[PDB]
């Protein structure tokens, strides 16, 4: 019911990293203190490792296993923006802002810290126990890939929106505030997947599917409370990254048909401002009574 | 979760084995004494709260001034004596989201129930205190359910039409249809839904004054209309919804159907444009003989007869046409066009059908012109003139286009009343009203038809819940007795009331002296029939009212006769989608959809079982999609005998059902008479 | 394949390292006695010819009737004495596909060149045969050129209008909305390229009739215009084209150049709807100096002053209208909305871009109204007043529609035969004529301002070929000499028939006593400066024609003053499209964009040489993309300080060029006066 | 040395079916004889079912299994245009073209035969054959793919460039130019991986290979020839179809750096026939003159 009108939006929405000129971000970079410089570095390269997972392994995976030549195109396009159009996105961005020498330091640090690994390797490990003609791992993969897309990413989207809700750094938002309606787009559309699985089960392995989505969620939200002020606390954010990323959560049990789990809150305006039945033939004597 | 949706919700939380029904009063009354009497603004007297509501540009003055302030209150006196109660808390909540007048932020409420009818009421009376206390028992006893229009409407300052339906007329010429759009636009705007019949436009491939193939045909005009109902939106609160009706002989009739498939393209299909499908009898002759059919470009035969093709009969017409070498005409299959309806309908639920001869054979206005077309509800079956709109410096010709007022009675309750006659004419009184006190500025054939046919539509409504309350099955043949004589004494009072309004107006409807009415021909299978219940449950059901006889027809038809009629038209049956609800009542003359509605409304979810549901006659409540839809046909085809209009007739189908099955539906409709289908519902 | 075109396609072939410029004379000489005079009807006569096509609807009887065909005959032989050539064989094969008159069947070819340009002179002359003498020799020489619509349908049955270019002004009405997509209809259907000014509608979130965030913007109002353009296509020959227009300080500009984008939603994106940006010096100043600018709701502005906001001066009110707390306004960055202009005409050539200060600080007749919008080529720019379109019952008011009559000077022909008076008179003639005999029965202020303002538009061509075939570079200070002198002889001369033309027919155009002309404010450039050509070189090509002084304009000055002028609108230099290759002219004042143009017609592939392209002058005829638009914006300045109207100014850009070169472009044609930009065509 | 050069050109050339109007074929269609309008949609059909499995199976698969996220970003970029936009081109065609009922034969009419499947499970073998960490299984699926790119493609091409080339069904051909470009790219790309995998080789092994893709060709080719007679003959074209083939196959391994195979042969000349700017800020200075 919805893979052709996914891929119109798909497609219509491409877009290239050379269309935005990150140059002029260098005006108002250089007036950011060292604890923003450190905080934006440290979440652009939490981002970049992210999806470079979903590019190399959680599109193509899901891809592999879903059934349907217009599903697989569809996800094959997705995939596509991860490897040629983001990552290259996330580079460009980093090679404006920082030297060589800058930028592998943050890699080495993000690379080995702990928050950042924990959520990392927990959506991978479901990505990678996904079973051939098996529709229940790939349902808990595509529950990790929805909780990537729609959740995970947005307590790193938060801050580049914060920035760009005040006029800083306005060209890598752009390119931030693309990157997300793509990973929004796809969560939606990696969540109508899971649903139909879903659908397709008992009412016992229905609530056993629940339970796996509410405890996985539960194991990534206190990690990212965790990863949030080890992040945010020095720029004295942490408070409202938090309410935005519930307000995310939200979202993201919804694309997989699920209530909200989180109370609703509102969110920093700064940041706001930045976001066929059978065809039968008559047969005669159906025109006589 | 508020305390009243907590309790709705108690109602499928079964116990001992049943559902908590009761639940409803309970949750109705946590409603009411939670919300509505905490968000209800009240004033010291009715004077006060009289005058805030005229001063602050909520209700009209000109109507209220009418009456003394002892009138009016003695009016609202009346109203609240009846000491209403809403049954169910779906009832209340729809009145006091829909239809109660808020404040201009819409944080609180004037109008109680009460206030509403008292308003409604007073408008219908128009300087009469007596007329407006008998309006305000009819409404408060629930009798009588002025449409959405007008009971949303009536009264209020900033209101929109008190009319919703529209049929419009479009001549074959582009100032004919840049005035379509046109008029679509305004009447759209007022929060009408405007029917086109697109059966005059020339198909594709026409010429244009001496350029061969130029004509993009009905669908280009389509795309027009799409855009213009999508651009008058009702000022972005509803979507603007329309319709587009095209003889089945039409060329364009393939086209005109592909505008609705789901592989359709961007260039081709509407989205906010309802179709329905016009089909004569001649149609289903040739789908039943398996003949090769034909469509005609109806320019074609304009130029070689001078008369448009949906003006002649094709009945006589289509061997005068398919041996015309000057009539242009594509071979067609029809029943493989049968099956595409079929598939259409079941794959979106259209078109609509209206089976033309069905319509124009028991039509009393054929003089004025046959129906070539209904409304966006598939109801509304009335003659209609084309209108030449010519160049702006010239005169145009202003023909009819078609607009009732339409009104339901409450069938439980006016049966529960033995207020047949009461109920009809007063509601026909109303309707009067409405129809007179309506003016539309920027539709000249709307209103030169309004002014000249003076056609209402009395409908009704809560037929299943009534039967089903009575221990009576809705296919049974003792439903289908009760609705003839039923809706025989509402055709009976409804002649005898307009007869009354044009003795004492001294004035009928225009060209009525060539209607069936004035030749005595419509009041033939009344005086020869009698229509008298055949079962002695149904005849019960009836008593101590007064069953019309055949001696009593033969009274009316010589009153009719001496005294003419004021209403050329007077009975639809609309859907009655929201109304229904705050009624407390099953919709129209359907079954039900469901015994239990289950609806969801801002994040929480609602419960609404079917009015009077309960454990004795929860079998009586027989879903629709259970139901044979033959045995609902032949319901209907009961009913439709008494409406001048037609009924709109959905079609509720099983997923398992084929297209050969809604194929032999649409047959059996049209073999009983039935004038229109409405929509093919499938679950 | 064809002889001719393989005589054609020889060109390329380069014998001796030069192109054979010479086989196009032998390819039009093959294509003539290969294909036209075999495909050419003769009669025995030309009185049976005559006959013939008025018989048969090919001509009109009336025109023809005012002359005796001894007359008619004299005109004939006039238009054959000169034994006109076509030197290449586009020209006559562009003759002989679109206006060259053919049979009803399309199969033979009725109309030569010269029976064509008889047939145009007798319907401009009305009775004179010296005059239509007179007209023949203009046009078979070649001197001037009736625009498209005229040339194509002077004299023809039926034909479509001798007027394509029209300019409306929407007012804030759903009826003004619909009247404007009827007008825009029936003028798309009479052949015709309609304009729309947008800026008076309210923006997205206006309120209607105290219901807030109910308009849809002029977005809506866009997508229903692109499909009334898309249903008036003339059997999609050529698909209904239209133009809309909006002021930059309109809060939906961003709305409106999203139209436009690449990535733009099919709800949307409109296709045939052309857009134009109107700019004040306000918004320039602003994008100057970096600060915050305030796009501004109209319905707002309109509700706190009375006056729709494009009616006003925006350099005067636009502090008004920030400092107002009543006016509602959203903060834009100038320079982001520049550069989005920028990116948006690079990736699709839109939108237009209008210089509203750049018009009116040289407009003549400002107290009629200011010029606030272009026509659908952004050239037509005069004043306008908005209609008011009331309901069907009332009386509208009608305003003034702009629509003038296009033809072009050969400068070429002109300068050759050193006719710049007689052909400047002439043309001015046969405009008022076509302007006389225009009667539009559907466009009721299209019609009134053709009877009132009586604006023409005489345009000039082969501006380019001229300076190339005399040895002077497009960017060249001496071109511009040139051009200076020959508009400004150009404006002497119009000025002249149009105050002629006053005095003989005892009428001036409606309040022109209001204008600069009657004030004689008009005048003060050429009573205190001369313009008479500054090099040696262009002074001699202007030996033997005199050149008014000083002098000769007060005395023009003083025969305005105490004549009046006919005409409110003279000049405005149109595209002159496909006119360009019958005349074997380069196409308006523009340089050529090719050397020798590659086209492929059918499955035939023809080159078409610029008109007297050779080696000698090979460099001469410099590519329009290889030039500084620079120096093509000081040519245009030059040009129009001439020109009562607009230019339509096509920007040639290379792919190496940034957006910020095309807004540095933009930039420079604003301060050096240039009024429009037509397009930004990028190769 | 060259994936820069190839992922630059791969985005350069990025299109949608969408952006060329089909209507303008409506009528050089409804001309052609049943026999010619048989062999065109049968012709589309095969090549659909090729772009089909080398979008959901060969180009992700190949992409798995090569090293380094440049290349990865290729060939998930030309994956993508498989069957994201090649693929459902041919129905753009179709649907503009063909009634329903004959475009439902159609792709019945892929499903049963016997050429069409024999190459299909030949080709898809080899690419579900490669081993992880397997160079000579990967070199294996990469021979398969150039084949598949750059040979088998072309049976089917002939027809639509053989009427492009006579103006005849030039909306359609402008697609198929587009799709034919594309492939050019892909077997180019794809060519010279497989050549870095049979450098590392022996010599003894590089024997082996050469007889592998040898071996391969001719089995393909002689498959290749009866689908050919199959939807050719009724149109009298099969033995200049045969021609171009042949003709391909020697560029096909050209691009494996092999010498030609078949004898050089004249082509029918008809078919011969058948072959954003740059955002920069406004500075101050540019607005005064
Ligand atoms: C009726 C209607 C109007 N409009 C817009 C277009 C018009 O420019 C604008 C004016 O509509 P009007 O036709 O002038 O509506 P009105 O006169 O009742 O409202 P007002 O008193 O404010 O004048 O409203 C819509 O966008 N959608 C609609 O459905
Ligand atoms: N007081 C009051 N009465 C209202 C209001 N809305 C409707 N009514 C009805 C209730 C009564 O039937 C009627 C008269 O009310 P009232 O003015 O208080 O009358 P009275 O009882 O003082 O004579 O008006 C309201 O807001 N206030
Ligand atoms: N005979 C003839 N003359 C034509 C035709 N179309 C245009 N003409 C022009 C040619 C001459 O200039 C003019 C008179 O031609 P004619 O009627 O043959 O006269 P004449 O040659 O006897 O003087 O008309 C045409 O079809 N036939
Ligand atoms: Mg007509
Ligand atoms: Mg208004
Ligand atoms: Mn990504
Ligand atoms: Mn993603
Ligand atoms: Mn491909
Ligand atoms: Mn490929």
């Amino acid at each position: 019911d919805f893979t052709q009108m996914f891929y119109n939006q798909n497609v219509k929405q491409f877009w290239l990293p050379e269309e935005i000129a990150l140059n002029g971000d260098l005006l108002t970079w250089k007036y950011l203190g060292k604890n923003e410089q450190d905080t934006y570095m440290k979440v652009l390269a939490g981002l970049t490792l992210l999806d470079t997972e979903q590019g190399n392994t959680g599109m193509p995976i899901v891809a592999e296993h879903v059934d349907g030549h217009q599903r697989k195109a569809v996800l094959n396009f997705m995939a596509m923006m991860e490897n040629a159009v983001h990552a290259k996105s996330y580079s460009n961005i980093f090679m404006t802002l920082a030297p060589t020498e800058t930028i592998n330091e943050v890699f080495e640090w993000v690379k080995q810290n702990k928050y950042l690994q924990k959520k990392a390797q927990m959506i991978v490990g479901l990505y990678k126990a996904i079973q051939k003609d098996d529709e229940i791992s790939l349902f808990k993969a595509m529950v990790a890939s929805v909780y990537l897309e729609s959740f995970l990413f947005y307590s790193g989207f938060y801050y580049p929106l914060y920035f760009y809700g005040q006029g800083k750094l306005m060209q890598s938002g752009e390119i931030i505030n693309l990157i997300l309606r793509d990973e929004a787009i796809h969560g939606v559309y990696v969540g109508l997947l899971a649903q139909e699985i879903y659908n397709k089960q008992t009412e016992e392995k229905k609530a056993e599917l629940r339970e796996f989505a509410i405890d996985l969620l539960n194991q990534l939200y206190e990690n990212e409370l965790e990863y949030t002020e080890d992040l945010y606390d020095q720029v004295g954010l942490s408070h409202d990254v938090k309410k935005f990323i519930r307000y995310n959560a939200n979202k993201a049990l919804m694309n997989l048909g699920f209530d909200p789990y989180f109370e609703e809150e509102d969110i920093n305006p700064i940041v706001l401002n930045g976001l066929k039945a059978t065809v039968e033939p008559l047969k005669d004597d159906d025109f006589y009574f | 979760v508020p305390k009243w949706i907590q309790l709705n919700n108690e109602i499928m939380i079964q116990k001992d084995g049943k559902f908590q029904f009761d639940k409803d009063k309970e949750a109705v009354h946590s409603y009411f004494v939670d919300y509505i009497n905490q968000n209800t603004v009240f004033f010291h007297n009715l004077k006060e709260k009289l005058d805030y509501l005229v001063e602050n540009q909520y209700y009209e003055e000109e109507f209220l001034s009418l009456y003394s302030f002892e009138d009016i209150k003695e009016v609202f006196k009346t109203a609240y004596a009846k000491k209403f109660r809403f049954p169910s808390f779906m009832s209340a909540f729809k009145f006091y989201n829909d239809y109660a007048l808020k404040t201009n932020d819409k944080k609180k409420i004037l109008e109680r129930y009460e206030d509403r009818i008292s308003i409604v009421a007073l408008f219908f009376a128009n300087g009469d205190t007596e007329k407006a206390k008998e309006y305000v028992n009819l409404m408060i006893n629930q009798e009588y359910q002025p449409s959405t229009p007008t009971f949303l409407n009536a009264g209020r300052k900033r209101r929109g039409e008190l009319v919703s339906c529209f049929l419009l007329e479009v001549n074959d010429s582009l100032n004919d249809i840049s005035r379509a759009i046109d008029i679509s636009m305004q009447l759209s705007k007022l929060g009408g839904g405007v029917s086109l019949n697109l059966s005059k436009l020339r198909a594709k491939g026409e010429a244009i004054k001496d350029v061969e193939n130029a004509t993009k045909g009905v669908v280009g005009v389509m795309k027009l209309l799409d855009n213009a109902f999508r651009y008058a939106d009702q000022m972005g609160q509803r979507q603007g919804s329309g319709a587009a009706y095209l003889n089945i002989f039409h060329r364009d009739i393939n086209d005109f159907l592909d505008t609705k498939k789901i592989s359709a393209d961007e260039d081709v299909r509407v989205k906010t444009l309802s179709i329905g499908v016009v089909i004569p009898d001649k149609f289903v002759e040739l789908a039943r003989e398996d003949k090769a059919a034909y469509v005609f470009y109806p320019h074609t035969i304009y130029k070689e007869y001078g008369q448009h093709m949906d003006e002649m009969d094709m009945n006589e017409m289509y061997d005068k046409f398919v041996d015309n070498p000057r009539v242009k005409k594509e071979k067609i299959n029809p029943r493989k066009l049968l099956e595409k309806l079929a598939m259409l309908r079941s794959e979106s639920g259209y078109p609509y059908i209206m089976f033309q001869d069905n319509v124009n054979k028991v039509h009393a206005n054929n003089h004025i012109s046959k129906v070539k077309f209904s409304n966006l509800c598939s109801e509304v079956l009335q003659a209609s003139q084309v209108s030449s709109y010519t160049d702006y410096d010239e005169e145009d010709e202003i023909g009819l286009d078609i607009s009732c007022n339409l009104g339901s009675l409450n069938i439980l309750n006016v049966m529960e009343h033995k207020s047949i006659e009461k109920t009809v004419k007063l509601a026909t009184d109303s309707l009067t009203h409405v129809s007179e006190t309506t003016d539309i500025r920027n539709a000249p054939a709307v209103r030169r038809a309004n002014k000249a046919m003076k056609s209402i539509g009395l409908g009704a409504m809560n037929l299943h819940g009534y039967l089903a309350q009575n221990g009576i099955a809705y296919e049974s043949p003792e439903a289908r007795d009760f609705a003839n004589t039923f809706f025989m004494m509402v055709n009976f009072y409804s002649i005898q009331r307009s007869a009354e309004i044009a003795k004492e107006k001294g004035e009928t409807f225009d060209q009525y002296e060539g209607s069936t009415y004035a030749t005595g021909e419509y009041f033939d299978k009344y005086v020869s029939t009698d229509f008298s219940p055949k079962y002695e449950k149904i005849a019960n059901l009836f008593e101590g009212m007064h069953i019309p006889t055949t001696e009593d027809w033969k009274k009316l038809k010589a009153f009719v006769a001496e005294h003419g009629m004021y209403h050329s038209y007077r009975l639809c049956i609309a859907p009655t989608g929201s109304i229904s609800y705050v009624q407390s009542s099953t919709a129209s003359v359907m079954p039900i959809m469901e015994r239990i509605e289950e609806r969801t409304y801002g994040n929480s979810k609602t419960y609404y079982p079917m009015p009077g549901l309960a454990s004795n006659n929860w079998f009586f409540y027989k879903e629709a999609y259970d139901m044979d839809m033959f045995k609902v046909v032949d319901m209907i085809a009961t009913i439709q005998q008494h409406i001048d209009q037609g009924i709109s007739f959905t079609l509720f189908l099983k997923d398992t059902m084929t297209t050969r099955d809604l194929n032999r539906i649409d047959l059996y409709a049209h073999h009983r008479g039935i004038k229109t289908i409405y929509y093919a519902r499938t679950k």
